[PDB]
């Protein structure tokens, strides 16, 4: 999928996600839940600053969602 | 699915960010299938202006950017 598969995968891996939004906003955290419209429940969110523990985001902000995993090794 | 999640947040206190970056703090009284959200005991802060106190506020769901949920909300049980 476009972004829907970034998200299903992100929920599966519990892996951090960079949500690039509308007018130059970025949100970095974990996707708990999400729907087809890219509405999301998010935890441990860093807004690009500001920390937000739990958040409901509406889909129509979203341009692109990028994965940001932690990897061991070179 | 995620719309219902919102609909179970009656009596929460939340901070809603509007698309213009106005910040609405208040207690949820109802959220409807379009995410239109009704609050009571409201503190509305426009970007770079002193806040306005209000008894109630109703916000168009399409005017909403995100809901800053309470720290102690049990996300898991809301999403059965």
């Amino acid at each position: 999928t476009g972004p829907l598969s970034v998200l299903t995968q992100s929920v599966k891996n519990n892996t951090q996600v960079l949500i690039n939004c509308r007018n130059n906003k970025k949100l970095l955290g974990r996707v708990k839940a999400f729907d087809r419209h890219c509405n999301m429940v998010l935890e441990n969110v860093k807004e690009m600053d500001r920390y937000i523990s739990k958040m409901f985001l509406r889909g129509d902000s979203v341009i692109v969602v990028l994965r940001n995993p932690l990897i061991a090794g070179k | 699915k995620l719309v219902r999640f919102l609909m179970k947040l009656s009596h929460e206190t939340v901070t809603i960010e509007l698309k213009n970056g106005t910040q609405v703090h208040g207690t949820i009284t109802g959220v409807d299938v379009s995410m239109n959200t009704h609050l009571k005991a409201v503190k509305m802060t426009l970007k770079n202006r002193e806040p306005v106190q209000l008894e109630t506020l109703s916000i168009r769901g399409n005017n909403i950017r995100y809901f800053i949920l309470p720290d102690s909300l049990p996300l898991d049980t809301l999403l059965v």
